[PDB]
């Protein structure tokens, strides 16, 4: 499940139909993420 | 989408903006950068165990969902913690 200070986070910006732009990947951003990235 | 009626049903769908006048993306970083630092960290480590935690389930709500993907992207930024050209690696 997802926290709920994500849900509030998602819909705080423009619809998910206003970002199809040039996008990432999901993928490669989580194992980004878990791994490669450390929040300051 | 019996991935998400399982796992994340409650996804919200994001504001309307008028981008007659309004940008999305200007919106997302205004959105995002004018909330207090401390914020953009916690949802970041936060959400960063619940990906470690649960990478496929993260990973494939990214997938679907974009708002989150650019919207932890601009939290990056935003901090410092990642640049637009850390991020096309990503694209």
């Amino acid at each position: 499940e997802l926290p709920t200070e994500v849900l509030d986070l998602l819909s705080v910006i423009p619809k998910r139909q206003y970002f199809n732009t040039n996008l990432l990947d999901a993928q490669k951003l989580v194992n980004f993420l878990n791994d490669q990235v450390e929040i300051p | 989408a019996n991935f998400l009626s399982q796992k994340f049903p409650e996804l919200p769908s994001g504001i309307d903006v008028n981008i007659n006048m309004t940008t999305p993306a200007m919106m997302i970083s205004s959105e995002l950068a004018k909330k207090p630092k401390e914020v953009q960290l916690k949802f970041l480590q936060k959400f960063q165990e619940w990906t470690r935690a649960h990478p496929e389930d993260a990973a494939s709500l990214l997938e679907l969902c974009p708002q989150l993907s650019f919207v932890t992207a601009e939290l990056l930024l935003t901090n410092g913690i990642c640049k637009v050209d850390d991020l096309i690696p990503l694209a």
